[PDB]
């Protein structure tokens, strides 16, 4: 009597994420006349108005 | 320029601009005062993510 016995497994796991996420704001003013404590209050960047 | 900072006169019931000192003296070292107005602003943002 002869008995004989083969076995074999693998097992392949990879992953892979990328993200990427970009956003910038640019602003310019240009005023002349009347240099006065209004016009510092509309050089105000952030409020357009 | 600044001929508009505030005046009031409580017996008139009047509301003007303070026309007490308007005028100003240049001396002889100077050249000119050049009275001009002029205003740039710019605010600058970069916001990057990896």
């Amino acid at each position: 009597g002869v008995s004989v016995g083969k076995c074999r497994g693998i097992l392949n796991e990879i992953k892979d994420r990328n993200k990427r996420d970009t956003m910038v704001e640019d602003l310019v003013v240009l005023v002349r006349g009347g240099a006065s404590e209004h016009i510092t209050t509309l050089a105000y960047q952030e409020l357009p108005t | 320029g600044e001929w508009r900072e505030l005046r009031y006169d409580s017996t008139c019931e009047r509301l003007y601009y303070g026309d007490d000192e308007k005028y100003f003296r240049k001396p002889y070292n100077f050249l000119k005062y050049h009275f001009e107005a002029l205003a740039d602003t710019g605010i600058s943002s970069e916001f990057y993510d990896n």
